[PDB]
């Protein structure tokens, strides 16, 4: 049962850029048991918190930063 | 029905990094 914290979204980042919508759908109600929106709803928040770099990750918009 | 998951997928992304 993940659930959707920003100490979460940075490990996402450092390991690999992703985009809001790629990194809530990797969620997902599967195991956070949090609706596909909700799952949002709670990840936007934590989105920010990352404070990384915007950049394109294969014609995609991936916020995200490189350790 | 309506499936509005996606209409604040894409509002939530500028609040983020992309205003």
């Amino acid at each position: 049962d993940v659930q959707v914290t920003e100490d979460a979204v940075r490990r996402y980042l450092t390991r690999k850029p992703m985009t809001t919508k790629d990194l809530l759908k990797k969620f997902q109600t599967k195991k956070t048991g949090l609706s596909s929106e909700q799952t949002v709803n709670v990840l936007a928040q934590i989105l920010k918190r990352l404070n990384p770099e915007r950049k394109m990750i294969n014609d995609k918009m991936h916020f995200s930063l490189k350790e | 029905e309506d499936t509005d998951e996606d209409d604040h997928l894409i509002y939530l992304e500028e609040i983020l990094v992309r205003v």
